[PDB]
């Protein structure tokens, strides 16, 4: 989620519980007018100063990790898998080759096609299970006549 | 709606202002002392999107940031105070101006206006009045039994009586020069009034301290070059064509957006 | 889902292009206005791994820049003593009311009540020039020296010098309206240079520079923009129908 | 309708009056003691948009 | 459902906008008519508490006012002695039948069988001005004094004075049709003043003030209104189809 | 802007008028702060590029400076609490308002005779409408599938 | 409050036709019977 | 060595044939519908199978 | 083109500019290798058919 | 005002949205009715002994 926000006091907060980059939480001057570069540097121009004062105010740390070496952590946030921890360590490096696309957000990768057949197959499998259950109980009930008499 | 439609609308309004100025200039041919107008335009906001600075990396700079912009707001109409051509009206009470300067006139409310006209008359009482009775300053009362009215190049107006072979000096007609002619605010009537853009008026005798001279029997015509106005009319109509074509394009884009 | 957003990015790019075309077309007959062209750019590509060691799908056509074309416009005769235009490159410096300096490629000048040389909106032109009270005529030579003529004195008293300003990167100055540009961190520092020297342009009195907008290119580009908009809308509609047909099963 | 059109109408009517005056002057040649007339014009309103 | 309500409000606002546009367009060639612009306003926003401190949904686009532009209209020559137009601000006071006064920024005057000055429909202007039986000519000056010329007499006898009225807030007047406005509690007291004095404009005889309706404004606005109406129509249809799908289970 | 209940709201809307008393109000009678009172017989009003509002009187060749129309900027503009009627009220997520003259301390300038338009990109909204409709249909399918499975469970 | 009420307004109506009773130009019919009027007046 | 020349003042445009893209779009939509029909037919086969 | 991270990318795009130091860039400031540094006050820039 | 008649004030947009809302409401009620009837039919089997 790249939907970054600024508080009144200048805390860069992807939806709160703020963002971490090159140090602690990134802080910017209150009259931010933030711009974010391709490699992660963050520059700030106070609105009433000459535009040749856009000196960079921070850097946004980015990390490379995918799939096998990342797991969800009961929030929308991912962490390392503790199998990728006797590896690239507890806190990863900045990997200065991951790029930023500014002014553009990313949506969810929820494939509707595979979800629709996920649901179709789920329903069919469920009612097959119900047929097996029905036959099994009818077997047992009709069987119970052995022991009587 | 669309960012494009507002922009095109401002373009249409700017071209209509241009055509308004052309029509007003073009209709006031054959109006004495009228001064040409020209509209100065001015572009509106530029919505910054990517700052022209705001480096795109640690070392890079991101030249020529992305900003879109709108509008063609008209900022001014400067009025050209250049000398107009003279015309020989043969009338003894008409005077044209040789260079800078304005005739002062007393408005009926008591305030002073200024005209570059010569069409003077005489009312009931001999006072010099200007085609509408607005009495000029300072007062010049022609005697009843006069025959000739002569207004020398220095502005000294003197008349000749019956038999009395002495052209008695009956008054003085002095000019009013403004440090900024273009700042005058026009009230119609071929009259401009002082505003705190023009500056304080300098009244002085003609010829001296930059005021112009006085040509009796001539009237200063409008300085409107009709050829330039015609070619401007062509250009303005074509610009209107183009902007309305832009409106059509945005409308059709929106229409197929709607059919979606 | 996917193609929907890709085609929306295409629509946004076409709309930005149309907005820039509209601003170019409206601002024709604006003095010294430099027309603008939007350069676009495709977004990040996504690599699908092959068990060529992969393919790409990609998305989007994000706009990156609007570059101004800083060429020479034509000259139109205004028959006005005050107005000037520029041969070659260079900008007139102007003192904004706040205190900083802007730069205009415009010469529709005029004199305020104090005799200052201001620019059609009252912003004083740097360095200050004061036309005397009763100047018979004002002339501004080809090297920018401005002089007036008084009664009685058979010689033009030299009044001021109308310096120019040159920038390393002309395109970098950011537009703030009223044909004014301001210094940016990309445009480098300004150079106060006299007209005709150090590569700065000459001055032409009585003429004013016009917009360098080629309306033929504007109209053909606007045909392009409309047709591309319709094509991308066809893509949006097709994706919408595909999703609708999908959700039925 | 348009600000242009009413202004142009005023211009046409002013020129028409001017031609009327010329035609009356010019028809009254060979009329004893006749006196030439000449029309003096005067611009109308100026709708202020920004005060000078 | 709330989306349908919101979209209905949007359609109502666009249709009110179209009504205002059409009223402006019709009343071209109505003397002294002042065009109208509808100013809109959003409705209250629904707050949903989060366990910022809340999101806001909002609704509606209700119209809050229709404000008249009381600018100066262009003049039209009619060569009628009775017709008179106004320089700048001011209104003509008119006595309605019921006894109160209306105010008209119009000039199509006449005389009735008695000599009184009335306004194209018999509404007697105030103060009463009576034209004698054999006025050879009727003259109204720039400060409103109306005089007539009688046969034989070598002087124009003064016969009436034509005062104007000025309001603190011109827009606040409510129009009753008939080219007539009436005083409200929002326009303040009517100030009866002589023309040319105390903020009141002047009088032009033989001329009538045209409508200040800019038709390019209204044509572009018609395009905008139609497009916005069709977009909100699309919103209504989208909500309808989602309700389709919802009730199908 | 001063609300009737005494609190101060804020608006990016310029369709001003004048009440019967001369005060600047906002299409709804909300006083603009600080109060700007116009004299009764102003020939014209001018609001400059930094809000210096002045009027011209019959006779004076000088526009008496009648008031100042100053702006207010917020540290986090997005956090404002929109209360409808084109007004926002400041909240803890926006910080205290910083009042200043236009063009100074980061505030913008003023354009007289022009009004700002809604920045709504209808292409975005149309494509979002298509997205919303199809996502709604997908989730409806999910509900239907689950309901049918529950029916099959409860038959036996 | 409410510095201007909102009013939609409908259309336009032709309220009158007024005849400009001014003096017309003369024409020389060179006919004894025909007669013209200078100024106000009518033949009954 | 096979490198192409340079033309100043000109920009190369995209070599996208939009007619090809439109025809491909029609083909893609029809093929999508056919595959959805395959899924639907199999699904109703499965419904009948699990009925009994 | 020299990427920010050091490696080389390659572009078929001529939307070039000059940054504040005279270096050619590519619409986003990426330097065109090898660097070409335009002098400060050039009257005109010419790029020949062989890149000179 | 003479010479002028007055038409009906039947706003078409509010009528149209109202008709759409009416139709969808009717469909919702029919769904509820079907569910209740199915519940009752299924539940009548309890009294069997």
């Amino acid at each position: 989620n790249g939907n970054i926000q600024v508080g009144p006091t200048g805390q860069l907060t992807i939806q709160g519980h703020p963002v971490i980059g090159e140090g602690g939480p990134i802080t910017v001057p209150e009259g931010s007018e933030i711009t974010i570069a391709a490699d992660g540097t963050i520059s700030a121009l106070n609105p009433g100063d000459p535009p040749n004062t856009v000196a960079p105010v921070g850097r946004l740390k980015l990390v490379k990790a995918e799939g096998n070496e990342v797991q969800r952590s009961d929030d929308g946030l991912f962490r390392l898998t503790a199998e990728a921890q006797a590896e690239r360590g507890a806190v990863l490096a900045a990997d200065p080759s991951i790029r930023i696309m500014s002014g553009v957000l990313e949506g969810s990768n929820v494939k509707p096609v595979e979800a629709m057949t996920d649901m179709i197959a789920n329903a069919r499998r469920f009612e097959m299970q119900m047929k097996v259950i029905t036959s099994v109980d009818e077997n047992e009930g009709r069987a119970n006549q052995l022991l009587s008499m | 709606m669309i960012s494009s439609l507002w922009i095109a609308k401002t373009g249409l309004d700017a071209q209509q202002t241009n055509m308004d100025v052309i029509a007003n200039n073009l209709a006031n041919v054959s109006t004495n002392g009228f001064k040409r107008q020209r509209a100065v335009f001015e572009d509106l906001l530029y919505q910054t999107i990517r700052q022209p600075g705001a480096q795109s990396s640690e070392q890079t700079t991101l030249p020529s940031g992305l900003q879109i912009g709108t509008g063609v707001r008209p900022v001014a109409t400067e009025r050209l105070h250049s000398q107009g051509n003279l015309s020989q009206t043969n009338n003894s009470k008409d005077v044209a101006i040789k260079g800078q300067g304005f005739f002062q006139v007393m408005l009926p409310d008591g305030t002073s206006a200024y005209t570059r006209d010569g069409s003077f008359q005489v009312d009931q009482n001999g006072q010099l009045v200007t085609a509408g009775g607005f009495q000029v300053q300072p007062a010049i009362t022609i005697p009843a039994n006069a025959l000739s009215i002569t207004i020398g190049r220095d502005g000294v107006v003197s008349v000749t009586q019956q038999g009395q072979a002495a052209p008695v000096q009956v008054g003085q007609l002095n000019l009013t020069t403004f440090m900024n002619d273009t700042g005058l605010e026009s009230i119609g009537e071929n009259l401009y009034i002082e505003t705190q853009s023009s500056g304080a008026p300098n009244e002085s005798t003609p010829g001296l301290n930059g005021a112009g001279l006085l040509y009796q029997g001539y009237v200063e015509t409008s300085n409107v070059n009709v050829a330039e106005e015609l070619v401007n009319m062509i250009q303005v109509q074509r610009a209107y064509e183009i902007n309305s074509k832009a409106v059509s394009t945005t409308d059709q884009m929106l229409q197929k957006l709607t059919q979606l």
